[PDB]
């Protein structure tokens, strides 16, 4: 059965629909057939923890109850800087604007 | 499902299955095809001569669309594409209200 | 007003009612009145969105008279000979009653309070997410209905009264599109104001057809 | 469509007076025969339950069919269920020293309600030719209470009937009744409840036979009481600005139920409704809406249509409980029919549907 979830590096921040006892090293071999960067590059966190290639999503804390309709689970990504750690190249997305007293 | 062949691994020419589209703020997001013909924008400049070929960049940059509404946007298209006829109860939409009062001009801006 | 969208049908309709005025104003029983009738609409609602209001123009009495909607497994006259409400009698058609009382699967709620001469009652729904919604007086009732996903309706009034009527003025459709989620919610986020234009620059031509196609959101709370 | 409602009212109103005209006719009888009574042993103490409104009307387009009713008051008796029907009593007398009104009509350990109406009936031929003045004719039986009918001349008909008083506490059987305190208060409700209660005499019957000798409560004095006094207050309806149409609504379906027997006279079977039924169901309506606001004279038509759908649903639900003995079911099928309880539901709601056809002959 498939999961909603949401991979994100950098730039990219791609939504995924891969099912749920898929593993990690599946989710590379999607990235792989998206961005055709190999499963060996590629490097999965979550938060900004370290994480397994063979484990699966489902005990890696992705399931379907984080699959909410309105809000997939985000899932980190990571090209290979060399052969080391990339910095967090992430950017931060524009401010909102502030809400009126009057649709207060 | 696992390991997809497709027999060359993808259609990126004439039938393009991933096309690229890139915010004002750089923020990127991936959709497939019937994601991007969603768009009567999109699938129009998509039939444009030239793009049908394999080497074409599929690319889409918005100058005047931000992070959040790109993210809106891709969110109301896989909701769309998903659930689209859907056999079970549909779920609801809910956006937090303090970010979500501009997206009337997407609608218009992008003929989404 | 804009052209409506659908008539009652001609060919079903009970054996005693008798259409005018284009068929925009339905009549039931000129005569004798010795059972329930009834009609159907044309155009069926199980795509996009839909909305209408119905405005009353003669005296109110009877057993009961109820504005509803149900799907095309229901029968009209079958109480051709008797008194009896046809709308919300089974599980398949739903239906309000002018004493302030709803009818669904065979049974009563009560919901609102009694209308009758003069009255003017609207009807939203919403097919994409099951959900119905109740307007009268251009003043908001409540939610009725809800989980009414993948089924197929036609909208149906039953009579009673005879030397009466009832008069579709409107009658108009759309799709889902951010016009319609986001004002809704805009509306939900600006329930105080009578009206939502004010403090909004966008231009006249989108804000008319908006009126067009969702005035009541933007006049109602 | 109140205006229609209106008109009748008016129409029925303009023929009030005819009814005085001819009432000292009928007074006289009555007063002679109260007389020729009262030189009699057997009923010394019998006299007139309403001074000064001295005749009763039971229909309300019939004002040639006079009834009367006589009342004749007993000290202290004591009374007992039949069979658990609680509406239908025995009398005794239990205690007393030498006064003896009349006990001659006690057979076995029962006052014979029986040989009271044979009696009854031999004193009344014996007086009637008497009177020289006027034509008088007696006519034949009709029903346990009326036993005897009183027809003047061709036109003016009377039926005389007679009911017992006693000055004793209400029983227990009706001690949930009359449920007014939200009405009219609980202080009036408990002076009320010390005047006198009236028995008469009805028949009791069953499939083997008739048990004739059956007493049952009546409280007609106190029916027409709080009609009389219906408002909430003293001071309603005592200045014009302030009238409650809470008594029209009443003689309004007491003519339509006359008039649908009128037109279905023929088959018969709707003669087993009359007005005791219409007044239960205004009074139970009233009780349930006791508020004044409700019964402006401007509407009329939500309290109508009230009263026809308390009606039409107490008939489909077989309900219909005695205002003053709760437990009571008039409409109960051991007295009506399904057959006919289903007819007058027919009839009832097509007359509602076609706003009323039978008030247009008129
Ligand atoms: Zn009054």
């Amino acid at each position: 059965m498939d999961v909603f979830l949401m991979i994100r590096r950098h730039k990219t921040t791609i939504f995924t629909d891969a099912k749920e006892s898929s593993t990690v090293f599946e989710l590379k071999r999607i990235v792989e057939g998206i961005l055709k960067r190999p499963p060996d590059e590629q490097r999965l966190y979550k938060d900004d923890q370290l994480l397994d290639d063979g484990k699966t999503l489902g005990e890696c804390g992705f399931t379907s109850q984080t699959a909410r309709p309105q809000a997939p689970a985000t899932v980190g990504l990571a090209f290979r800087a060399d052969d080391t750690f990339e910095a967090l190249c992430i950017e931060p997305f524009s401010s909102p604007p502030e809400l009126p007293d009057v649709m207060k | 499902m696992d390991g997809e062949e497709k027999t060359y691994g993808g259609c990126e020419g004439p039938d393009a299955m991933y096309v690229k589209l890139i915010s004002s703020d750089g923020h990127e997001f991936i959709v497939k095809r019937e994601h991007a013909l969603t768009s009567g924008t999109i699938k129009a400049m998509l039939s444009g001569p030239g793009q049908f070929a394999e080497n074409e960049t599929n690319e889409v940059n918005f100058r005047e669309i931000p992070s959040h509404v790109l993210s809106k946007v891709c969110m109301y298209f896989t909701y769309k594409v998903r659930y689209t006829n859907s056999s079970t109860e549909i779920p609801e939409f809910p956006i937090a209200p303090e970010i979500a009062l501009e997206l009337l001009m997407a609608a218009n801006f992008l003929d989404c | 007003d804009e052209y409506f969208d659908w008539v009652w049908d001609d060919l079903n309709k009970s054996s005693a009612t008798l259409l005018s005025c284009d068929n925009r104003k339905v009549s039931f029983h000129m005569e004798y009145s010795c059972g329930t009738a009834a009609i159907r609409g044309t155009k069926e609602l199980g795509e996009g969105q839909h909305f209408w209001e119905i405005k009353m123009t003669s005296p109110v009495y009877g057993t009961d008279m109820m504005v509803g909607i149900g799907t095309s497994d229901v029968d009209l006259d079958k109480y051709r000979h008797t008194f009896c409400s046809l709308l919300g009698r089974d599980e398949d058609s739903w239906g309000l009653s002018y004493t302030g009382l709803l009818h669904h699967k065979g049974d009563k709620t009560s919901f609102s309070s009694r209308f009758g001469q003069g009255s003017i009652i609207g009807v939203h729904l919403d097919t994409w997410h099951g959900t119905l919604t109740f307007f009268k007086n251009r003043k908001c009732i409540g939610v009725a209905a809800t989980k009414l996903q993948n089924k197929r309706f036609y909208p149906m009034v039953c009579s009673t009264a005879a030397r009466s009527s009832m008069k579709v003025t409107r009658s108009c459709a759309s799709a889902t599109s951010l016009q319609y989620l986001c004002c809704h919610r805009l509306r939900q986020l600006r329930p105080d104001s009578g009206d939502t234009l004010e403090g909004l620059p966008l231009p006249p031509g989108l804000k008319q057809v908006l009126h067009n196609k969702l005035g009541w959101v933007l006049s109602m709370s | 469509g109140a205006s229609k409602l209106r008109a009748v009212l008016e129409k029925l109103k303009l023929s009030r007076d005819d009814i005085s005209t001819a009432a000292g006719m009928v007074k006289g009888v009555v007063d002679h025969l109260l007389l020729r009574l009262k030189c009699d042993s057997a009923f010394r103490g019998v006299g007139l339950l309403n001074t000064g409104s001295y005749y009763e009307h039971v229909k309300i387009s019939a004002p040639n069919e006079f009834d009367v009713m006589f009342k004749l008051e007993v000290p202290r008796i004591q009374l007992e269920e039949y069979s658990n029907t609680r509406a239908y009593y025995f009398v005794k007398f239990k205690r007393n020293p030498k006064e003896n009104p009349l006990s001659q009509f006690l057979e076995g350990e029962i006052l014979s309600a029986s040989k009271m109406l044979s009696k009854f009936r031999k004193i009344i031929a014996e007086e009637i030719n008497d009177i020289k003045d006027t034509d008088v004719i007696m006519k034949a039986k009709r029903g346990g209470s009326p036993a005897v009918t009183l027809l003047i001349s061709e036109k003016i008909s009377v039926d005389i009937t007679l009911a017992l008083e006693s000055k004793s506490s209400w029983p227990a059987s009706t001690q949930e009744g009359l449920r007014i305190q939200n009405w009219l208060s609980a202080k009036v409700r408990k002076q009320l409840r010390l005047k006198p209660f009236y028995l008469v005499p009805k028949h009791a019957k069953e499939g083997n036979g008739f048990q004739e000798e059956t007493w049952r409560l009546s409280f007609s004095h106190i029916e027409k009481e709080i009609l009389n006094n219906h408002g909430k207050s003293k001071t309603c309806c005592e200045n014009k600005e302030e009238k409650c149409c809470r008594k029209d609504c009443l003689k309004l379906m007491k003519y339509l139920l006359e008039q649908l027997k009128e037109r279905f006279k023929d088959k018969a079977h709707l003669d087993k409704f009359s007005s005791y039924h219409v007044k239960t169901a205004f009074f139970h309506v009233c009780t349930q809406n006791p508020q004044d606001s409700q019964w402006d004279r401007k509407d009329l038509g939500l309290c109508f249509d009230n009263c026809v759908t308390y009606f039409l649903q107490c008939l489909r639900t077989e309900k219909l409980e005695n205002y003053f003995i709760p437990e009571f079911n008039l409409f109960s099928s051991n007295l009506i029919d399904k057959r006919s309880k289903e007819f007058l539901t027919k009839q009832i709601e097509y007359e509602r549907n076609n706003e009323f056809p039978v008030f247009d002959e008129f």
